[PDB]
């Protein structure tokens, strides 16, 4: 999470307003609980030494 | 400054001013955006009385949207204009209405009536001195009734001193669709009668007779219908924003058409309505726009007023005249149906000039009437009531609701005074 | 015309040295105006005594 | 034209469909005037 | 939100719901897998399945319907069907034993350890949905599982939901054509027991139903498939509100309120105007006139009675297609017009029109036409009451010689309840004559 959020900078092929007047609820909604997962996560330069 | 906050209810009202808004903008010349275009000195100079600021120059519309259902309002925002529309305006229930007038006077009324009422003083405290407000509504709407004559209640109290427009539209005297909707009608008219101090009247079956004389498009939408509408509160609106030597205030209108508490329903009358080749056949000379304003086939209101007289008679007229060619006109009128008048009052025209034509024409007028043809409209739907009231159809409903039929024989007693009143007067 | 019209529109005209950065009037501004004088700039020499 | 609904949407239009569409004529053009 | 939950009992009730849902997906474009293509339209479950499927974070849209039956074959032949994969097997309720046609065998004998599991369903899709309208109740008179389980059902989820609707839907029983003799019996023990709780109940006749099919259909040898799916689009037709948009947008609700003119009664017709074969379409005209005309004509509607022997109290009228106010607010004025028309004068109006802009589509394999405007008829009549007066007969017949008496009381009932149905239908007949004077 912290990789996420503060080295990744986030999701970067979300779209940045996915958040507007939905369906069910029917205002901004639909931006994020779906949550990054891709790229290499564990690739530090200490772990090939 | 004197500024004026709108109210939209009704699913219809929903409709009627979001074609009434972008009416005002286009006029305007705001981008779908927001982003104000700026073109006339005069448009940005009086934006103020409907529209507040925010910022990077966009005016916010000071009106705010009230309903029950989504989808009705789902096209509104995700129509062409809603982005300027407000998501804090946007107020809605959690539950259906089915078009029951009790639901929503009484039971889904009662958790809404709270939040909009904390809205509009919002809004009211946000500008500084009203005219007053005006309601996009429906007397044979289930939802837009139901909640209106809630909110014009509890309104009164709150601020006795302003002006109650509202504009509802009458449904169609041949056929209402909605079967129970005479029982709306009541529950709507008995309690508006006292609240209101202006009401405008309006029927989809002259508009349909109106789309088949000068449209002569044969297809058109509701859309169209609502153009129209909005093009003739528009007109009545110019006069407040527009310069001119012309006395705009609906007060000073007011006491001009009202020579007695109990009228409030009003006709409208609207300027030249052409056609496909008229276009380039009209000399657009004023005794053919004040012919054409005083043609019984240009009504558009309710019906025919030549079954009775006149009350009082107000038209509005925009576009580069003199203050001569409307006093010879008048007198041509007095003189060619005097006796259609009521000896009680004459000289009963209230006409006001806005130097400010139109974008798309420029000689135009709008005309608002109250004469002796709405008889026939309460006539019509009475014996409606005192046959299905014979045995009381649809009854349970109500009645489960807690509704008695003692409600309904005061509505229709008040109503059958207006009945005598309105004939009294004239008769 | 807003409330304050007459003078606002007429001032811009005679202040000549508006910021082009948004709110920056106050940064610009922020030492002042010239409110206290004649719009002209210099009344010197007057060896009138 | 069948331009009177524009909200619908249609899968296989390969596939002729029946119907006697009606032409169209004007919305808005009546309200505005005499282009040129 | 806006969104419902069907049920279908037993056999009977099964395959038209499957052919429902089967057309459902059709105009939703759902694979039989259970995902759409690489188009974008998952999410939180918000599209216009949101109504209809559950297309969850899993990616396959769950249909929101409940297939209760207690004989395996069928059930189990589609759970080896073609879209069973989207189907949840333990919403498919199955049972192991049959009720025999006998209405309290299904009511009393082994409805009681089934019911429980049924209700943790309902409550379970209870808690997951939002809006919840109401319910799509597919049953049948002469429901040999259908009648007497369903019953019992109807009645539970009454007691704990009294505040929503419930849409009943099944076939009447054929007037001349009998496959049960004790189809009869069940008939108004089902009737008794539901005209006090059942909220909207919509019948139709499967011989009519033939009749169309080689009359304009022109088919003389049609199947279930055929049958399925005409009914499969009538229900499509009243659910596209809840679908797409039009002009106006109507809801159950407003067909309850504006339908059902006092209690007990609410049993109101249904008919689809534009049934018509390919062929015909292709070098004919369909406008609201003659169709108009062709829905109110006697011999297009599925129950065998005649308008001229009744009279009408309401009509709803469900316009899916592309039209106008103006050719229809014309054509229904027209039709106010017309004498042989009796609508009763106690209803100055009672026409509930619907607009919407979306025409139904042909499904791939079909026998249908090629429709751009299409409207459903809803309208309740006073003709309908000699369908019950041809029910009474045959019963006062029975009941005056107890045949097959012996069964029921064996298992454990009486003659009371049998008693006690017999002056509901008086009851239900007095009340449709003191109704039809005016
Ligand atoms: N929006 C809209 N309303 C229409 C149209 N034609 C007639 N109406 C009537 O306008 C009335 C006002 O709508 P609402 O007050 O919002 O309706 P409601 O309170 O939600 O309940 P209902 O009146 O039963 O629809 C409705 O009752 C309709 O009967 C139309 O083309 N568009
Ligand atoms: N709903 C429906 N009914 C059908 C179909 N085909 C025939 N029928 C009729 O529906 C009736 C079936 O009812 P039942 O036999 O009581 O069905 P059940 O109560 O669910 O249980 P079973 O006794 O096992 O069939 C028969 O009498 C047929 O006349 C069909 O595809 N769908």
């Amino acid at each position: 999470t912290y990789d996420d959020h503060y080295n990744r900078h986030n999701y970067n092929p979300g779209l940045p307003a996915l958040r507007t007047w939905n369906g069910q609820k029917l205002l901004w909604l639909p931006e994020k609980s779906d949550f990054p997962l891709v790229a290499p996560p564990t690739n530090y330069g200490l772990l090939e030494q | 400054m004197r500024e004026i906050v709108h109210l939209q209810a009704g699913q219809c009202g929903n409709q009627i001013g979001a074609k009434f808004w972008e009416v005002i903008s286009d006029e305007h010349g705001i981008d779908p955006t927001g982003t104000y275009h700026g073109d006339s000195d005069l448009q940005l100079e009086r934006i103020n009385v409907y529209y507040n600021e925010a910022t990077g120059g966009k005016y916010v519309p000071r009106a705010v949207l009230v309903d029950l259902e989504p989808g009705t309002m789902d096209s509104v925002r995700s129509g062409p204009f809603g982005q300027i529309f407000r998501p804090d305006n946007f107020v809605f229930g959690q539950s259906g209405a089915g078009n029951n007038w009790a639901k929503g006077h009484y039971t889904e009324g009662a958790e809404l009536v709270d939040s909009v009422l904390d809205v509009v003083r919002k809004e009211a405290e946000s500008c500084d001195c009203l005219q007053g407000f005006q309601l996009t509504h429906s007397l044979g709407g289930g939802t837009g009734s139901g909640m209106g004559t809630l909110l014009i209640s509890k309104i009164r109290e709150e601020y006795p001193d302003r002006i109650m427009n509202t504009f509802s539209v009458v449904p169609s005297p041949k056929v209402s669709d909605t079967v129970v909707e005479p029982y709306n009608a009541t529950l709507s008219v008995h309690q508006l009668v006292e609240n209101t101090d202006e009401t405008y009247c309006i029927d989809n079956e002259a508009l349909y007779d109106i789309c088949f004389r000068t449209l002569k498009l044969t297809t058109p939408t509701y859309g169209d219908l609502n153009h129209l509408v909005s093009a003739t509160m528009s007109g009545v609106t110019t006069c407040l924003r527009f310069p001119g030597q012309l006395n705009a205030d609906l007060r000073k209108l007011a006491v001009n058409m009202v020579p007695f508490p109990r009228l409030h329903f009003f006709m409208p009358g609207f300027a030249p309505l052409t056609s496909r080749g008229s276009q380039q056949y009209r000399a657009l000379t004023v005794p053919e726009l004040t012919q054409q304003m005083f043609d019984a086939k240009n009504m558009m209101a309710a019906c025919d007023p030549r079954h009775g007289r006149y009350l009082t008679v107000a038209a509005v007229f925009r576009g580069r005249m003199s203050m001569k060619e409307v006093d010879e006109q008048m007198l041509n009128v007095q003189n060619k149906n005097s006796s259609y008048f009521v000896e009680w009052i004459p000289n009963n025209v209230k006409t006001a000039v806005c130097d400010i034509p139109p974008r798309g024409l420029k000689m135009s007028a709008t005309f608002i009437g109250n004469s002796t043809a709405i008889q026939e409209l309460f006539k019509r739907i009475s014996e409606q009531f005192t046959a299905m009231f014979r045995r009381k159809a649809f009854l349970h409903w109500y009645t489960g609701e807690g509704m008695d039929e003692m409600e309904f024989t005061e509505a229709e007693s008040n109503m059958n005074d207006l009945v005598s009143e309105y004939q009294q007067y004239q008769d | 015309l807003l409330y304050n019209w007459e003078e606002e529109r007429a001032t811009n005209q005679l202040d000549q040295i508006p910021p082009l950065q948004d709110g920056s009037e106050s940064y610009f501004f922020r030492h002042g105006h010239q409110g206290l004088l004649t719009t002209q700039p210099q009344s010197p020499m007057s060896s009138s005594t | 034209r069948p331009i009177y609904s524009g909200k619908f949407f249609d899968r296989v239009p390969c596939w002729p469909s029946a119907g006697k569409v009606k032409p169209v004529g004007y919305r808005v053009a009546t309200c505005l005037t005499e282009k040129l | 939100m806006r969104e419902c939950i069907s049920i279908h009992v037993g056999q009977a009730g099964v395959q038209i719901g499957n052919a429902c849902w089967e057309l459902y997906c059709l105009e939703h474009g759902i694979q039989p897998d259970g995902q759409m293509p690489s188009d974008k339209t998952i999410g939180g479950g918000d599209d216009s399945f949101n109504t209809f499927f559950s297309e969850t974070g899993a990616g396959k849209h769950v249909p929101r319907a409940v297939f209760v039956d207690l004989e395996p074959t069928v059930v189990d032949e589609v759970r080896t069907g073609t879209y069973r994969q989207l189907f949840h097997p333990e919403q498919l309720i199955t049972g192991k034993e049959d009720a025999a046609n006998n209405y309290a065998r299904g009511h009393y004998t082994i409805g009681k350890e089934i019911v429980d599991l049924v209700l943790d369903r309902i409550r379970k899709l209870a808690d997951l949905c939002t809006g919840l309208q109401g319910f799509l109740i597919f049953h049948s008179f002469g429901g040999g599982t259908g009648s007497g389980f369903a019953s019992l059902l109807m009645e539970r989820l009454s007691v704990d939901y009294g505040k929503k609707s419930k849409l009943e839907f099944a076939i009447y029983p054929a007037p001349q054509v009998s496959t049960a003799v004790v189809e009869p019996y069940n008939s108004i023990l089902t009737t008794h027991t539901t005209l006090e709780h059942s909220d909207c109940a919509f019948m139709v006749d499967n011989e009519a139903i033939y009749d169309i099919c080689r009359r304009n259909l022109d088919i003389e040898r049609p199947t279930y498939t055929n049958l399925n799916r005409l009914i499969g689009q009538i229900v499509s037709s009243i659910t596209a509100s809840l679908r797409f948009d039009g002009a106006l947008n109507v809801d159950l609700t407003e067909f309850q309120t504006n339908l059902v003119p006092y209690p007990r009664i609410h049993f109101p017709l249904a008919t689809y105007a534009p049934v018509i074969s390919a062929e015909k379409a292709y070098h004919e005209q369909l406008s609201v006139a003659e169709i108009t005309n062709a829905c109110f004509e006697p011999a297009n509607q599925m129950v065998k009675c005649d308008p001229r022997h009744g009279k009408y109290m309401a009509c709803c009228m469900l316009y899916r297609g592309d039209v106008v106010p103006k050719d229809v607010n014309a054509a229904i004025a027209t039709i106010k017009t017309k004498r042989t028309i009796q609508f009763v004068d106690w209803c100055p109006t009672g026409f509930k029109v619907g607009i919407n802009y979306q025409p139904p589509t042909v499904v791939p394999g079909g026998d249908l036409a090629k429709v751009q405007r299409a409207v459903c008829m809803l309208s309740n009549t006073t003709a309908i009451a000699e369908a019950w007066a041809r029910l009474d007969h045959k019963f006062d017949l029975m009941y005056a010689k107890r045949a097959f008496v012996h069964w029921y009381v064996g298992e454990g009932m009486e003659e009371g309840e049998f008693s006690e149905a017999r002056e509901d239908l008086a009851a239900l007949e007095k009340d449709y004559e003191e109704v039809g004077v005016d």
